[PDB]
């Protein structure tokens, strides 16, 4: 079941993709938030 | 030289240098010269759209410099400033404070650091704040 395992490990390789768009998104509202207090 | 301009009736070029003498003068550990040059302004820049602005701001020093003098008296000075000038509660100013004072009130200067690292964080910290704020946490 090694191959199997690779297998699942492909579909958590998936949900960590997921988890990286969602961190680099929270990333880009922060500087949004930044830029946005800063023109005033 | 704010004296001769005053006396010229040339408004606006005063202001600003009796706000860098009561910076200084606040600097130099004197608070009731800075708190009452920075309400004067504050109340000469309320009734000026274009400056009303920043008006908060000036308020907001002048409530940081009460602050060393007494906790009952910042308190006070915060409530007048919210009623005298409510447009300044929805600033993020009003709930710093009171978070600065939930925090003192208690001896957790965990929270209070904590909170001033945010606000640094969102916002980079001046100098004369920043030492403001330091000597305020001595206690």
């Amino acid at each position: 079941m090694a191959e199997d395992a690779d297998m699942r490990n492909e579909l958590e390789e998936m949900q960590r993709r997921a988890d990286q768009l969602a961190d680099e998104s929270l990333e880009s509202t922060r500087r949004m938030l930044q830029l946005v207090e800063e023109s005033k | 030289s704010a004296d001769y301009y005053k006396g010229e009736e040339s408004n606006s070029s005063a202001n600003k240098c009796l706000l860098k003498v009561a910076g200084y003068a606040a600097q130099l550990e004197q608070y009731q010269k800075a708190i009452d040059i920075y309400e004067q302004v504050g109340t000469s820049a309320m009734d000026s759209p274009l400056l009303k602005y920043s008006a908060k701001d000036y308020f907001f020093k002048a409530a940081l410099c009460h602050f060393c003098i007494d906790m009952l008296n910042a308190k006070l000075a915060v409530q007048k400033y919210e009623e005298l000038f409510p447009a300044f509660s929805d600033s993020r100013e009003c709930k710093l404070m009171k978070k600065l004072l939930e925090a003192h009130e208690e001896q957790n200067v965990d929270s209070y650091t904590e909170s001033v690292k945010e606000y640094d964080s969102i916002s980079r910290l001046d100098q004369w704040l920043t030492t403001m704020l330091l000597r305020i946490k001595k206690t």
